[PDB]
């Protein structure tokens, strides 16, 4: 009964609670009147996790709700998601259109981090969030995201598109376009895996070409992706190679963790959990392992958890909170809005 | 309470934030003998009830 | 049985350690007053802390109630001298 | 007393014979006003649960020696107004589940003699003429 | 009952500027959600990221020098890049109501007011002390706000809601003292080394024995001020981690006995201290018999708090000593509220209650400046006392007489 | 034991919130409704003392409602006296015009809070002066103001039987004040050999 | 004596805003603790 | 082992009704309509209102009755699935 609608960049995911996976993924961009692909002035409002306009977000609201999904949302609460930092005036400015425009019974703004974590069962941890435009660290503690100690990346799968298309287009593959960006995008989500220990592995690739793998385009043109596969994504872990001068995902990541109060880094390191479709590199797992032992303390008894499910785990643990009977209780009432107003939202959280 | 049986021990009204109304609460007397005490208030361990209030406990 | 019986105890204590109750149920309680009678049957209101009522006149004298840490009141007698 | 949440918690077969299914306890979910609280009585009891229809949801009334149990009727959170029907549905049992019911009854000597004079049950005895 | 008189929420974005970390968020929220290092790289790059990827200078420099704003340019950059990255909010969009310490010029409070009703434009402002921010923040209006700043300690007394400036003692004992002994400790007992911002790899390494790691090529980061800087956050670390405060007048028979701990460099030197982890945290109380300064006069903790009281008048005596308001970073370490509280209670005058807020257990005590400001936005009744654009465009700009 | 009196909150206690379960049974109960459009407009409070306008979060059916807590600026009652007055009236030796003048600015911007006052007094445009100094002064000024336009006597002496006295008994060192103590119990029990004495006769 | 002023009921509003903020924090904490309890009991029964 | 424990999910607690007319308590249910009611005067409208909406395909308005200080929906959407009377 109660919808769960995840506002993922890059693809929003929305579906009904208790199933074990989205029904409606579908990308989160809006045209003026369209959703689809095509020659129009489609236009992204939540680029980097934050809503932009509200105009085509409220336009994807009324998709997503009578396209996509065949629900009223008048008769069915809408379980929302909101990024770690959102700022106020977006929450309240949401709450409101949700509550005036398709008069939801009720709705409720959770932390994607703490449904993801949800969705891996964990008490405590690091939720390595990494969306499709923008990455986040959020350290959970019974529960609670501690928002001081939460830090952002502006790195995500969008920049490792575009040095994707760059390093390939320098090597000499037409990828300069939409066209063929989408075609790069389909060979960083299948192919362009993540390798560790790149000092070596981009030596031996170079040495031999047994990593060298072919690629068939949809207009019969073939190519050879090697030894550059795993160097896009090493942008995450080295952003010199994307031309910024930010830290890593890993050294965010430790950052995060030394922000965090002491007596309790502990039970953190042993529960990083990875989240977001940018994770779904094979190896990368081992890789951030790695990385992290080496920078933590050797005393430290690192543990990466990655479930299969990264890209949808905000999603899965939306779905768990909606159909959790506890939860029911904080659900925001129509009439509570009605009498206090969009500043409800703040109120009954977490 | 009002639609619970169970006397949450000691309490105090406030307003809070938007109009809504909340119900602070205290830790005393190990939290577990008030939560007996409705056998008191809806009419050792018995007459502790009795001697730690006055039976002054809010009905409705 | 025995250690099934110890856990399952153990298990049950773990959930009432992190919250007895959280909701006030609205439906009534947001708007029913509440009131007690002593031992003595007297009758009393609840009194529910509001924010600062909107003063209509020259009335709410200044307390200073920092200062009456060590001061009670003034009675009316004194010493009536120089 | 309280809502019933009925629930046999699968034991391996008796450990003296062979093996197969069977139940070593009963757990009933006695909910009441005050809260809730689990019993796990003794496993020959489920013969009185069928027998009533005792199902989840409704007010049954235990005892501690005895154990019979009887059905009081459906939690009137459950009586729709719709539904037409009565004696059935009974409000939520207020106070703990476990209550010790202390009464006192003053009978005169007379009113036992009376009362083991006359006959009760059967016999016939709902005739009229004589 | 429909509340009218609640509360309300018009923008507001506190910023509580502090010597380590500065911090800011919108009102009425708990928690601020921005908090980051003050010190920017100035090569200029102010984030807990950018402060730590290697390039050509990267210097590192304070803006506010003794709880003061001295460097404005830097202030404004941190102010911009605050706003640009975490708010992502227009400055001429929602109010500000920034802090300032108890000793603030009025020339630079001019200044700052200047700076923010010219460059930024927003549509309104406030400057409210650091001191009646924490009273607030715990419903006091009377207290003593023991302030444990990186770089000062200081217990402001407020009455009424009102700072007591004369009843102010900025005490040099500070974070940056700590700091310093645990770094003259280190290099007593050891070699100081870098965070990981140098170290490639770590190795297991026997407890005590020397510890062996790989160097990486990369700059050589020449400016000493920026290392000083990446030595100092692993000296914080530790301080927060393993430094306990003493619990009695700290006789060398007591220490020799107690429980060991240990603790890993980050280059993966392991070491213990036991015995003497507790022998820095002692200046802060009793400033008499410091290695490195064997001839001061200073006052510690309780003497601090002590003069605070006497020099301003008996009157409020009454309302500062059973209102102590501890808050600041120090306060954290093990047993330090402890001490303090035993320390008062012994030096106190009998027959005057002191009573010490609970407020320990969380580490909100460094932002309740933040949490009061949030606190005084989200009322209606001050509502009024903001400083509009039109009090300033005026001509006014008047903040002595507004605050 | 007793009720407990706590101004913000214990160790582990913990409030309840609204209820919002149960939303198939009161699914109609709330599905027959709709909500009252709320909306970020501006508003313009009377007690700003000048044009300045700010927003809030109110619904669009009042749009008036200048601002409810523009009641609450209610400012103390200080008199407003001219040159001519001080002159003829309020003139002092000690004390001057300016003085004078910068004392009750003082007053009117910290409400009559004379601790805050002396605070904040300039000490270098004007000599030491005391707490009760200024009352006493303020006091004079005020009964003369109410006096020639047609409350109570001030005492600057009892302030200055009060303050030291508190501030000496303060400063009681520890071997005195336990001896007082012990002199309080000794005392203390010659109050009970006293009433015993009187009840035994 | 005298009449309460603009502060002296703006110390009471900011009192009462303190105590709400105190009591909404231990609120959130709560709700977030019975809630990854709730959950992780939730995944272990599923899991039974 | 099934036949003696039939261990099926709880009762599922209904939903209270309200009448749309008035917003009381709904204490009939119409039978041609299928919305429940409360007083006669919400019957009549109920009625008036099913048979505009039989009248055409579906009735574009939708009734007003006892319209309180909130926006009150005027409900049309709230579906009857019974069939003509007869
Ligand atoms: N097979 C894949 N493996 C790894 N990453 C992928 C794959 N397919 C897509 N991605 C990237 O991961 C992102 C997942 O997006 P999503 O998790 O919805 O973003 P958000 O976290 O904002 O919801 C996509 O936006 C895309 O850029
Ligand atoms: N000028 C200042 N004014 C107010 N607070 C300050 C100032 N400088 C530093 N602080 C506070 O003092 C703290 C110092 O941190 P520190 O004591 O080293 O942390 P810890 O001891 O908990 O590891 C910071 O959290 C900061 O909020």
């Amino acid at each position: 009964a109660a919808l769960v609608v995840d506002n993922g960049s890059g693809m929003c995911k929305a579906g009904f609670a208790g199933d074990d996976a989205p029904r409606a993924v579908f990308p989160s961009i809006v045209g003026r009147a369209q959703s689809k692909r095509g020659i129009l002035t489609l236009k992204y409002p939540i680029e980097h996790g934050i809503v932009t306009n509200w105009d085509d977000m409220e336009k994807i609201w009324h998709h997503t709700f009578y396209n996509e999904l065949r629900v009223a949302p008048e008769e069915h609460p809408v379980l929302l998601t909101e990024a770690p930092l959102n700022p106020k005036a977006n929450r309240e400015k949401m709450t409101q259109i949700m509550f005036e425009t398709f008069n939801t019974p009720a709705m409720y703004v959770a932390i994607q981090a703490v449904l993801s974590l949800y969705a891996s069962g964990r008490t405590t941890g690091i939720v390595m969030d990494s969306g499709d435009g923008v990455t986040h660290t959020v350290p959970i503690y019974e529960g609670y995201a501690l928002p001081h100690a939460i830090l952002r990346l502006d790195l995500a799968g969008r920049d490792l598109t575009d040095y994707l298309m760059k390093i390939l287009t320098e090597r000499g593959y037409s990828f300069t376009t939409t066209a063929e960006r989408e075609i790069v995008r389909d060979i960083k989500e299948k192919l362009c895996y993540v390798a560790l220990d790149f000092e070596q592995e981009m030596a031996t690739a170079a040495s031999s070409s047994s990593l060298e793998k072919s690629y068939e385009l949809p207009d019969g043109q073939v190519i050879t992706i090697g030894n550059e596969r795993f160097r896009c994504p090493e942008a995450l872990f080295q952003p010199s190679f994307l031309g910024m001068e930010s830290c890593g995902i890993h050294e965010t990541t430790f950052n995060s963790i030394m922000k965090c109060d002491v007596d309790i880094r502990k039970d953190l390191y042993a529960n990083t959990v990875l989240s977001g479709g940018t994770t779904m590199y094979p190896g990368i797992a081992d890789r951030m392992q790695k990385e992290i032992t080496a920078l933590a303390p050797s005393t430290m008894k690192i543990k990466i958890i990655a479930p299969p499910e990264r890209k949808y785990s905000v999603w899965i643990g939306g779905s768990i909170l909606a159909s959790l009977s506890t939860f029911q209780q904080m659900w925001i009432s129509k009439q509570e809005y009605d009498e206090s107003g969009p500043s409800i939202v703040h109120r009954k959280c977490f | 309470l009002t639609v619970p049986q169970r006397c949450i021990g000691f309490a105090r009204r406030r307003v809070g934030r938007g109009g809504r109304v909340l119900l602070d609460r205290a830790h005393s007397d190990y939290d577990s003998v008030f939560h007996h005490l409705d056998l008191e208030m809806l009419s050792s361990k018995d007459l502790s009830q009795i001697l730690v209030n006055i039976k002054s406990c809010r009905w409705r | 049985n025995l250690k099934t019986l110890q856990e399952r105890e153990a298990r049950l204590r773990l959930e009432q350690e992190e919250a007895e109750l959280l909701t006030y149920t609205r439906e009534d309680a947001y708007s029913m007053e509440y009131v007690y009678e002593d031992v003595d049957g007297q009758t009393e209101v609840m009194p529910l802390w509001t924010p600062p009522t909107p003063p209509q006149d020259d009335s709410d004298i200044y307390l200073d109630s920092v200062m009456c840490l060590m001061y009670e009141a003034t009675p009316i007698p004194e010493a009536k001298l120089p | 007393e309280g809502e019933v949440t009925e629930l046999t918690p699968c034991e391996t077969e008796n450990p003296m014979g062979g093996y197969g299914k069977t139940i070593s306890h009963v757990i009933i979910g006695l909910k009441t006003a005050k809260g809730t609280k689990q019993l796990k009585l003794d496993p020959s009891i489920f013969e009185s649960l069928q027998k009533e229809r005792v199902e989840a949801g409704d007010v049954i009334y235990i005892e501690a020696n005895s154990g019979a149990v009887k059905r009081q009727g459906r939690c009137d959170t459950y009586a729709t107004e719709f539904d037409l029907e009565a004696e059935e549905y009974v409000p939520l049992p207020k106070g703990d589940v476990h209550k010790k019911k202390e009464i006192i009854q003053d009978v005169t000597l007379h009113d036992l003699d009376v009362a083991n004079a006359r006959p009760q049950g059967g016999q016939d005895i709902l005739s009229m003429m004589g | 009952s429909g509340g009218v008189y609640g509360g309300d929420e018009v923008g507001a974005l506190v910023f509580d500027i502090g010597s380590y970390t500065v911090r800011a968020g919108y009102a009425g929220e708990d928690c601020p959600k921005v908090d980051f290092p003050t010190a920017i790289g100035m090569v200029y790059y102010i984030d807990t990221n950018a402060l730590r990827v290697p390039r050509e200078n990267m210097e590192a420099i304070s803006p506010l020098k003794n709880g003061m704003v001295e460097d404005w340019d830097s202030f404004q950059a941190i102010l911009d890049h605050t706003y640009k990255m975490h708010v992502k909010s227009e400055a001429s969009l929602h109010p500000v109501l920034m802090s300032e310490a108890p000793w603030n010029t009025r020339a630079k409070r001019e200044k700052l007011t200047e700076l923010m009703f010219e460059h930024y434009n927003i549509p309104a402002f406030f400057l409210c002390k650091t001191a009646v921010l924490t009273a607030f923040a715990n419903g006091r209006s009377t207290g003593l706000i023991l302030d444990s700043g990186a770089t000062h300690t200081t217990a402001i007394p407020v009455h009424d809601g009102y700072v007591l400036q004369q009843g102010i003692v900025k005490s040099p004992l500070a974070g940056d003292f700590i700091t310093m002994q645990c770094r003259e400790l280190f290099q007593e007992m050891n070699i100081e080394l870098v965070p990981p911002y140098m170290i490639a790899s770590k190795e297991a390494v026997r407890e005590g024995s020397p510890a062996n790691w790989k160097r990486k090529e990369k700059l050589p980061q020449v400016t000493r001020s920026w290392h000083n800087y990446m030595c100092n956050c692993v000296i914080q670390d530790f301080q927060a981690s393993v430094l306990q405060v003493s619990d009695s007048t700290y006789d060398e028979q007591v220490a020799a006995q107690m429980p060991t701990v240990h603790y890993e460099f980050p280059n993966g030197y392991n070491c213990d201290f036991g015995a003497e982890r507790l022998k820095i945290p002692e200046g802060l109380f009793d400033p008499s018999n410091v290695k490195g300064l064997s001839g001061n006069t200073m006052l510690g903790v309780s003497h601090v708090v002590t003069t605070s009281v006497g020099m301003c008048d008996i009157d409020i005596r009454p309302g500062l000593y059973g209102s102590v308001i501890v808050a600041g970073g120090n306060t954290l370490i093990q047993s330090f509220t402890d001490r303090l509280n035993r320390e008062l209670s012994q030096k106190t005058p009998p027959s005057m209650r002191l009573k010490l807020i609970a407020n320990n257990t969380t580490v909100e005590r460094r932002f309740s400046s933040w949490i009061g400001g949030s606190i005084l936005a989200s009322l209606g009744t001050f509502q009024q006392m903001w400083i509009s654009k039109q009090e300033y465009e005026e001509g006014g700009k008047q903040c002595v007489e507004r605050k | 034991y007793a009720l407990l009196y706590s101004d913000k909150k214990d160790a582990p206690p913990l409030l309840p919130s609204d209820t919002g379960q149960g939303y198939r049974t009161v699914k109609a109960k709330l599905g027959s409704k709709k909500v009252r459009p709320w909306k970020w407009m501006p508003f313009t409070n009377p007690a700003r003392k000048d044009g300045a306008m700010f927003f809030h979060w109110r619904r669009a059916a009042e749009e008036g409602k200048d601002y409810p807590f523009a009641r609450f600026n209610k400012t103390v009652q200080v008199p407003v006296y001219s040159e001519q007055e001080y002159q003829l009236y309020l003139h002092d030796d000690a004390w001057t015009k300016a003085e004078t003048d910068h004392l009750f600015d003082l007053s009117r911007r910290f409400d009559l809070r004379f601790v805050v006052i002396h605070d904040r007094y300039d000490h270098q445009q004007f000599k030491k002066r005391s707490v009760e100094d200024l009352k006493e002064r303020y006091y004079h000024i005020c009964a003369k103001l109410a006096n020639v336009r047609a409350r109570r006597k001030e005492q600057l002496e009892r302030l200055y039987n009060r303050t030291p006295e508190q501030v000496a008994e303060e400063e009681y060192l520890l071997q005195e004040l336990r001896k007082i103590e012990a002199r309080k119990k000794e005392r203390e029990k010659r109050s009970q050999d006293l009433q015993k004495l009187i009840t035994a006769a | 004596p005298r009449p309460k002023s603009h502060w002296d009921y703006l110390l009471e509003e900011m009192q009462w805003m303190a105590t709400d903020f105190a009591q909404e924090r231990r609120w959130k904490v709560a709700a977030a603790k019975k809630l990854v309890r709730t959950v992780v009991r939730h995944h272990e029964e599923k899991q039974l | 082992f099934e036949e003696w424990f039939p261990q099926g999910r709880p009762p599922k607690v209904p939903v209270r009704e309200v009448c749309p007319v008035t917003h009381r308590p709904a204490l009939y249910r119409d039978p041609v309509t299928d919305i429940p009611y409360a007083t006669a005067r919400a019957f009549k409208i109920i009625r008036e209102a099913y048979k505009k909406y039989i009248t055409a395909h579906g009735l574009p308005p939708t009734a007003s009755a006892l319209g309180p200080g909130p926006p009150p929906p005027e409900p049309l959407p709230g579906s009857g699935p019974r069939a003509l009377r007869q």
